[PDB]
């Protein structure tokens, strides 16, 4: 009676643990990958992250400058 | 038979018929470095949320 009215079968907890473990393992591997990706992007700078500004080239004036040699 | 130019004529910007070729690289520039990949795609929610410590969202 107690088992019927207060508790559930082993399958529920078993498969819930399976799902929880799967989620947590994915989160762990995601964290490790994210750290490695950050290291690579900060080292090389070829990614979208850690992009530091440079001078905009639309500011350059391309016109004769009173002197042939610029 | 020389007529003296009037005011505002010698300051005109005129065109020149020349047969000298136009310099293709007058600045002697190098080849510009390749730009960043410029990735594109369609946004999806972050996998398993923020994944910050114990937060599940
Ligand atoms: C203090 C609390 C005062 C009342 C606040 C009520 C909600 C409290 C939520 C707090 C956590 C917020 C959060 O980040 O949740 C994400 C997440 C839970 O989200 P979830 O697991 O998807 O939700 C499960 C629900 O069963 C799934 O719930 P659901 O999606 O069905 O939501 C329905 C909604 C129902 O709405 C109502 O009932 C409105 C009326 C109330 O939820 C509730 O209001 C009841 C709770 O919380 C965590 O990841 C862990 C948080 C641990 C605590 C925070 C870290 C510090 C701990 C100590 C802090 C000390 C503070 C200073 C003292
Ligand atoms: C001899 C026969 C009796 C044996 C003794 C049994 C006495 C049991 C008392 C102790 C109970 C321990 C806790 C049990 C309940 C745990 C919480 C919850 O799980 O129970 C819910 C039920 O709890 C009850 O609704 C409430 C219990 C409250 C007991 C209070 C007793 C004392 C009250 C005294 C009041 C006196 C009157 C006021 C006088 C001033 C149903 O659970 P549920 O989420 O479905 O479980 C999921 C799995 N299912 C679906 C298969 C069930």
């Amino acid at each position: 009676w107690i088992a019927r009215t207060f508790y559930d079968g082993p399958e529920k907890n078993y498969e819930k643990t399976m799902a929880i473990l799967q989620i947590e393992a994915e989160k762990a591997e995601l964290r490790l990958k994210e750290l490695e990706v950050r290291r690579l992007m900060r080292a090389r700078g070829d990614g979208p992250w850690y992009q530091y500004p440079t001078i905009d080239k639309a500011l350059i004036d391309h016109s004769p400058k009173t002197t042939p040699d610029n | 038979g020389w007529v003296r130019p009037d005011l505002g004529e010698l300051s005109k910007v005129t065109k020149v018929k020349t047969d000298r070729p136009l310099p293709e690289n007058p600045y002697h520039s190098r080849a510009r470095p390749e730009p960043n990949p410029e990735a594109e795609g369609d946004l999806k929610p972050a996998k398993h949320g923020s994944r910050l410590f114990f937060w599940t969202m």
